[PDB]
């Protein structure tokens, strides 16, 4: 009778846990682009207005 | 500014009927004020670079 054929070796399960870095694909939205930032405005001159 | 004696006269009450001041007046004085400003349109973004 042939030699049945199974799994032996148990493998290597590596003990803890490993880790992902779960960031954002591209971020593009909840964050602005230094521009239309609300509550400030870009296009002023430096402070030297109240000098 | 300089009221008038039609003002003081209806100020008060005692008008007759269908007169307009048979009850007490009260003005008030609004000014407005019209103005130049300069807007920047660069960096798709604007803003007033003296505010």
């Amino acid at each position: 009778k042939r030699r049945p054929h199974a799994q032996n070796h148990a493998g290597y399960k590596i003990k803890y846990c490993k880790q992902v870095p779960l960031i954002p694909l591209h971020g593009g939205d909840y964050i602005l682009n230094h521009w239309e930032t609300r509550g400030v405005d870009r296009m002023r001159i430096p402070g030297i207005q109240h000098a | 500014v300089t009221m008038s004696p039609e003002s003081v006269v209806a100020a008060a009450g005692g008008g007759n009927n269908n007169s307009g001041y048979n009850e007490p007046q009260r003005f008030a004085l609004v000014v407005i004020a019209v103005n130049h400003n300069v807007i920047r349109i660069m960096n798709g973004s604007m803003g007033f670079p003296i505010l």
